[PDB]
């Protein structure tokens, strides 16, 4: 919206009047304001002759970009940014699909170490915590808040003062304080947000990253399941990984913004465990895994009816499977083999991932709906910079 | 002496202060100056040394206090003030039982052989015998005594509960044990026999002789049920609940395709199991649910009423269960209505508990929650917050920071967590529940801090099928599967095919209702699908619009056909007409029709709603209907129709005085203490209708709501309930319903009236005959007789049809339809006939019907045009001669009829006006008129209607002289006198009263009861100028 808007608060002072009305009438087309070709002059305009050309493309994103990137400017990153800034403190929001928490941990890696994660949960965190601040700052270590935005109460009362009153912290060794919050939810403080630097982590992985993320740590558990729950665990990291995945991409997709935790794989994955030690290693005990994981496990949240059986039809394909799965076009997963190994099938369904590369189509190919609701979807967020972008020019 | 008694040296240095605080006092106040008092000796000095005193005392108490609590952590839920009286009350013993209930929710008072403790009551009527009877002596504290109560209570239950088990076990039939043991034992035994008959009979596929023999016990407790004692009733009840719930699984379970299926449907559900294996009895019983296992704790529950099983009911029963078993609480959020706490509550019930609600925010104290929160920590007990949403931002951080102590502490599993700045310990069998109403925003969210504390889930209303099945089935089924299907497809398909109109509603609640308005007509008829379509016809046909009215005929006998023939036929009718013949009215089609309708509902419904345009026919049907019933039944009705809006919800449901909380009566309260109070006079045998005419609102509904609930009882805004006998029934008739609740509705039953009962012509019919009745008191028979006759052959319904058809072709200002102008015809025609009574003597035949035909023409004009343009009146006057006969008077504009001063004579003439002469002086007064063309116009018009007694409505723009021809035409006569009230945007109603009192004097003769008439002997006339202001 921030490009759209800059690039016509100079350009339309700058070029010609036919220049206005052709860019004006571009950006009224990606609206739904009017469709219309703009102003051609032969070698008259080659900049604008181009980006025109990606709007009669019904090419949308690429659209948008543009006006990104004719300002000509290096896009800055988090650690380029933090390196740059002038400040000990950070407060970085985001959707409630990702957390930069764990880009903090190679953030800090990567360069001045001294990485220091602090959850704030109950008294005893908040008590920790406080401790951990004060003492922090004095021998220089970076530290995170993670999740402010729940423990609220006691930011206005301990940190709203604590870090005004830590005009010290400017006299104090080179510490940097990060604190994360999330957009959608409960507003922080205006003042200390002010005071503080902000960043949006943006940054969204594939399917195929988020499956081999979650698969990941699974591995740290231990061993306390069969050989074949391995499986039914490789099995979830991929559903996990797919209705994250159609979360985004709203309307068409989900009916509404759904979020689906850390929480819901534990709770699925823990009904899974119970399956497995209650019944034989017969494969058919699969019905009611099903209907207990699209119901109450991922469908607990679920109101609407139209998402309910969404969550049911990806039960349907992920769960139920003999010999062959499929979970995507590119890759089958076989069911647990006679030679029975648990350490062999980890690295197996392991080695399933590294073989798989995810195609350019992934969001219409890997999740079930079709190439023309993406294109769809394109087309709504553009409609959506285009609209606020002409409102704002009007508005002044 | 008791509280001193326990606490020695306590009132030992509280006496030993009030010493020196008594001759503090009264050696300041002879000083007889407050200044005076800093010249006193040691008074900083020695009030500062009390107060740090009368601190440490109690401070004292305090630690008391939480020392008995935490010995007996039911204390917790008491709080000071009643754990006090217990205390004091320990010589009594007795007086403990009221607390109980509190500290219990189960159980109302204890039982005792006063040495000895027999047993406790619920709260329910249960009685519940212990296995040792509890000896009492003096030198027991209430919590060493109690606290043996409740473990000996929980054991009286396992007692209870395996007596029962082994039992059944040893074929016995369920009527026999229903008799001997406790609901709540009874139940579980049930649960626990059921479970392993089906258990071995998945592996058998024996369901069908299963199902027969589970069948026949639900036939064998209904009948057992009827003839049956209200106590052991509520048992019966309950239980039916849970055993028409074992069928439907069974059944369920002989349809499926496979055992995977089966297997399937039986991992749903709530399977009771028991240890044959182990010690530890209490714990010996625990359930099984989509892999998880609960153990049943042996709370007494008592005999809740038991929420009818659904299958979306189970899967509550199993996400509660599914958060429980990774130690996260249960929380679900929805619209309310959908029963979430009752869940919660059933939930618990279920396995053994007793669940603890807070209602939050209901002006609930952070104080006493924070009590209550520790209390369940100790106990081990589940608290539910029943809408957790409404709580003040403080509150609700306060609170949700508590919450997630104990969430944390049951996940971690820590000893001891740290709440409300202390070291409390915290049991494992606790549990935190929150239920979320949603918000004008949307549907609500926890604190973020529980949102990894809890698992939120989405309640929704029961897709109805299945709850009207298991309804048909109580009631005496005959095809309870059927008509469950039939009926809710036809509900489903008028949705689909009426259309979308504001005040329909055919979702489930509709159909409560004619399940619950069949059962009175199953004693009628069967229970049958016929009984089933009577009761259709009976609640969604009359709430029904033409239109719509025949979509239900379509597809009530496309779906099910039932009868040809109904009872009660003549003999209602009979009743009916000969009630109206009285009335004055006339029996028309749709008169009849919606008189039926009303009938038939006040049988079923205490509750009726009358929907209709002003001048329906509302307050015609049911004073017609109502009449009918005193021919019929021969009892008397006693009728209050009540303004419901003209009285503040102070004035009428019952007013508490900001101060000295002082509590009146009211009026719609008042006038109940009649029927139930002091039932003096004969009131068995009368009915009672309060009947209210002004438009319905939520405010004043949401304040009885308590009647039109299954109650049938009063809920005051302070101080008690009064309960509503079967005689004393609501109606409400009004204009729209807009404002009201679809909830409010389905309460009650509704009369939509289509259209206008009747006939213009049977309007003007009865009209005639009611203004006739009135001058009889007036005006002699051979008079009377004669004017009557002359009236019907002067206008014809024939003539005047073209004329109220063209009435509408005109445009009319301060509009009112054409039905409701007839009145204004009728009343004004006779008058003007009556006026010219004396000359009707003597003259000529031809002669006097052109006198008549002219009033008559006069009179029907100002009758539909009075309110138009007067270029518009004109217009009508040829219309009004155009289509009455051609030789017949003609009308003019300012057409009059004369007789002279001093001979009968007999001509018609107009306008001839007198001339004003006044002075200088004279020239600007409160009261001078110039008498115009139109002055007398409207002089005399405007006096004619009050001769008729009609109110008279002047509109106009201002200036004009609505105000002088309306005053000048009454400061001049003898018969009326004027009190002028003028209007602004917020008038009074007590403002008109206020002006009247100046003008007029009560009298209290028996005639009238009290009576507000003029101060004087002659007529009043209240002019309201600006009535169109407030
Ligand atoms: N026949 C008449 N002769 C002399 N003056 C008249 C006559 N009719 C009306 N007027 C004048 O018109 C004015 C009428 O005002 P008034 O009757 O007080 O208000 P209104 O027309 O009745 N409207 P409102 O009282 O607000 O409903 C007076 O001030 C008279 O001077
Ligand atoms: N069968 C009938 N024959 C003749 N006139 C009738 C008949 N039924 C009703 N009326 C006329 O309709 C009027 C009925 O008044 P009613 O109080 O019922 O109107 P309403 O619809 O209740 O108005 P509101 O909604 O203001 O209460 C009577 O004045 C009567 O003249
Ligand atoms: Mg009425």
């Amino acid at each position: 919206i921030m490009a759209m808007t800059m690039f016509c608060l100079y350009k339309f002072d700058i070029e010609s009047e036919q220049y206005k009305e052709a860019v004006l009438t571009m950006i009224g087309v990606l609206s739904e304001s009017s469709d219309g070709v703009p102003k051609l002059t032969v070698d008259t305009n080659n900049d604008l002759r181009y980006l025109w050309d990606y709007v009669t493309t019904k090419s949308y994103i690429s659209a948008l970009n543009w006006f990104k990137n004719e300002f000509f400017v290096d896009e800055w990153n988090i650690a380029d940014v933090v390196a740059n800034s002038d400040n000990n403190y950070f407060t970085m929001a985001s959707e409630r699909d990702v957390d930069g928490t764990f880009k903090l941990i190679e953030l800090a890696k990567a360069s001045k170490e001294s990485l220091k994660i602090i959850p704030l949960g109950s008294i005893e965190n908040l008590n920790y915590a406080q401790e951990e601040i004060s003492k922090s700052k004095i021998e220089g270590g970076w530290i995170l808040l993670q999740n402010i935005q729940m423990s609220l109460s006691w930011v206005k009362t301990y940190l709203h003062k604590h870090v005004e009153e830590t005009k010290a912290a400017e006299e104090h060794e080179k510490f940097k304080m990060f604190m994360t919050c999330h957009l959608t939810g409960d507003k922080l403080p205006a003042p200390l947000l002010q005071r503080t630097d902000r960043f949006v982590y943006e940054d969204i992985p594939g399917i195929l990253d988020t499956v081999k993320d979650l698969w990941g740590s699974q591995f740290f558990t231990g061993k306390i399941s069969g050989v074949w729950s391995v499986y039914c665990t490789f099995l979830l990291s991929w559903f996990h990984a797919l209705i994250t995945a159609r979360t985004r991409l709203v309307p068409h997709g989900f009916s509404k913004k759904y979020y689906f935790n850390d929480c819901d794989f534990q709770f699925a994955s823990v009904y899974l465990e119970n399956v497995l030690a209650t019944n034989s290693t017969n494969n058919i005990p699969w019905a009611q895994v099903r209907d207990h994981i699209a119901t109450i496990v991922y469908g607990g949240k679920i109101d609407e009816e139209k998402d309910l059986e969404v969550v049911a039809k990806l039960c349907a394909h992920v769960f139920c499977g003999s010999d062959n799965l499929q979970i995507v076009p590119g890759v089958r997963i076989p069911q647990p083999l006679l030679q029975q190994s648990e350490e062999e099938e980890r690295a197996r369904l392991t080695a399933i991932l590294s073989n798989t590369i995810e195609p350019a189509d992934s969001l219409s190919s890997w999740l079930q709906l079709p190439r023309e609701s993406i294109l769809n979807y394109e087309r709504l967020q553009a409609k959506e910079v285009a609209s606020s972008t002409e409102q704002l020019l009007q508005e002044m | 002496l008791d509280i001193q008694n326990f606490l020695p040296l306590e009132t030992s240095k509280f006496k030993s202060l009030t010493s020196e605080y008594k001759m503090i006092t009264t050696r300041a106040f002879q000083l007889d100056t407050t200044i005076e008092v800093i010249h006193i000796p040691n008074f900083d000095t020695t009030l500062k040394l009390t107060i740090d005193s009368l601190k440490m005392i109690k401070s004292s108490l305090s630690t008391f206090l939480e020392r008995q609590r935490r010995q007996f952590p039911r204390f917790y839920f008491l709080g000071n003030d009643d754990l006090l009286k217990i205390i004091g009350s320990g010589k009594h013993h007795d007086q403990v039982s009221k607390f109980m209930k509190k500290m219990f929710g189960s159980i109302e008072s204890i039982i005792f052989l006063e040495d000895f403790i027999t047993g406790v009551r619920s709260v329910e009527g249960e009685v519940l015998n212990l296995n040792e009877k509890i000896e009492l002596k003096d030198s027991i504290q209430a919590q060493e005594w109690l606290n043996i109560l409740d473990t000996e209570i929980k054991l009286s239950v396992f007692t209870q509960f395996r007596d029962c088990l082994g039992q059944i076990k040893d074929g016995t039939d369920i009527e026999v044990v229903v008799s001997k043991y406790i609901f709540q034992a009874i139940l579980l035994s049930a649960q626990v026999m059921w479970t392993e008959l089906v258990e071995k009979c998945l592996q058998t596929n024996q369901f069908s002789k299963y199902w027969k023999e589970v069948d026949m016990k639900i036939k064998g407790l209904l009948d057992k049920l009827n003839k049956s004692s209200d106590n052991v009733k509520k048992k019966i009840e309950a239980l039916l609940v849970e055993y028409l719930h074992f069928n439907n699984v069974i059944g369920q379970l002989k349809n499926c395709s496979t055992k995977e299926e089966a297997r399937l449907l039986w991992a749903k559900v709530q399977k009771f199991y028991q240890k044959n294996d182990t010690l530890d009895d209490l714990n010996s019983v625990f359930i099984s649910q989509s892999g998880y296992l609960l153990q049943y704790k042996f709370e007494y529950i008592g005999i809740p009423e038991r929420l009818i099983y659904t299958p979306l009911l189970l899967i509550g029963f199993a996400t509660l269960t599914d958060s429980l078993h990774q130690k996260y609480g249960g929380c679900f959020f929805g619209p309310a209505g959908t029963g979430k706490t009752e869940t919660v509550k059933a939930f618990g019930q279920n396995l053994g508990r007793v669940v603890v609600v807070f209602n939050c925010d209901d002006s609930f104290d952070y104080q006493v929650l924070s009590r209550l929160l520790v209390g369940i920590t100790q106990i081990g007990a589940w608290g539910c917050f029943d809408e957790f949403n409404r709580l003040d931002e403080k509150v609700l951080s306060a609170v949700s920071a508590n919450i997630q102590q104990i969430q944390n502490g049951l996940q971690v599993g820590k000893s001891h967590i740290t709440l409300l700045e202390e070291e409390t310990p915290l049991s494992p069998h606790t549990a935190v529940f929150i239920t979320l109403n949603p918000g004008y925003n949307g549907r609500s969210e926890l604190p973020e801090n529980l949102k990894k504390s809890f698992r939120e889930f989405s309640m929704k209303s029961p897709q109805s099928g299945t709850i009207a099945e298991m309804i048909l089935q109580i009631m005496g089924f005959e095809d309870s599967k059927s008509l469950a299907s039939k009926i809710v497809h036809f509900l489903e398909l008028l949705s689909s095919k009426c259309s979308s109109m504001n005040h329909y509603h055919f979702g489930l609640r509709t159909l409560k209702g004619v399940l619950r308005n069949c059962s009175p007509l199953i004693s009628e008829f069967g229970e049958g699908e016929k009984t089933v379509v009577e009761s259709l016809k009976r609640v969604i046909l009359p709430s029904l619009g033409d239109t719509d009215e025949l979509v239900f005929k379509d597809e009530l006998s496309k779906i099910f056909d039932s009868a040809g023939t109904p009872l009660n036929s003549k003999a209602i009718v009979q009743c009916l007409k000969d009630a109206g013949q009285r009335s004055g009215f006339s029996m028309s089609e749709e008169f009849l029709k919606k008189c039926m309708q009303f009938y038939y509902m006040q049988k079923t419904q205490q509750a009726l709603i009358l929907v209709g345009k002003a001048g329906c026919g509302k307050t015609a049907t049911w004073k017609t209907v109502i009449d009918a019933m005193a021919i019929f039944d021969g009892h008397a009705n006693v009728v209050y129709v009540i303004d419901t809006k003209v009285l503040t919800k102070e004035s009428l449901y019952g007013s508490m005085l900001k101060a000295t909380l002082e509590w009146r009566d009211g009026l719609f309260t008042s006038i109940l203490r009649r029927v139930n109070d002091d039932i003096t006079g004969t009131f068995k045998n009368s009915r009672i209708w309060v009947v209210f005419d002004s438009d319905l609102d939520p405010e004043y509904v949401e304040a009885m709501n308590s009647v039109l609930d299954d109650n049938k009882i009063l809920t005051l805004p302070n101080g008690e309930r009064l309960p509503i006998p079967p005689n004393f029934r609501i109606l409400f008739e009004t204009d729209n319903l807009d404002h009201t609740t679809p909830a409010t509705i389905t309460r009650c039953g509704l009369l939509w009236f289509s259209t206008d009962v009747c006939s213009i012509s049977s309007k003007i019919d009865h009209l005639l005959n009611k203004s006739y009745e009135a001058l009889d008191n007036k005006l002699s028979m051979f008079e009377l007789d004669k004017l009557k006759d002359l009236i019907s052959d002067s206008f014809d319904m024939a003539s005047l049809t073209n004329i109220f058809t063209c009435s509408n072709d005109l445009v009319h200002i301060l509009g009112v339809r054409t039905f409701n102008k007839l009145e204004t015809a009728v009343q004004l025609a006779v008058h003007l006939i009556s006026s010219y009574r004396q000359w009707f003597q003597n003259l000529d035949d031809k002669s006097l019907k052109d006198v008549i035909t002219l009033l008559i023409k006069r009179s029907l004009l100002y009758a539909l045009a009075g309110d138009s343009t007067g270029e518009s009146q004109r217009a009508f006057i040829q219309t009004i001669n155009t289509y009455f006969g051609h030789d017949s008077q003609e009308l003019s504009d300012y057409s009059t009829i004369v007789i002279a001063n001093d001979k009968l004579s007999f001509s018609s003439f107009c306008s001839e006006i007198p001339s004003v002469s006044l002075e200088a002086h004279e020239v600007m007064r409160p009261d001078i008129v110039i008498p115009t063309i139109d002055t007398i116009k409207h002089e005399k018009i405007f006096y004619d209607l009050l001769n008729s007694k009609r109110g008279i409505i002047l509109c106009g723009p201002p200036g004009s002289g609505k105000t002088m021809i309306m005053n000048n035409a009454l400061r001049n006569s003898s018969l009326y006198d004027v009190v002028g009230i003028n209007f602004s945007k917020d008038t009074t109603t007590e403002h008109i009263l206020s002006a009247l009192h100046r003008h007029t004097n009560y009298v209290t003769t028996s005639k009238g009861l009290t009576l507000l008439p003029k101060s004087d002997i002659k007529n009043l006339v209240l002019f309201c100028d600006e009535i169109n202001l407030p």
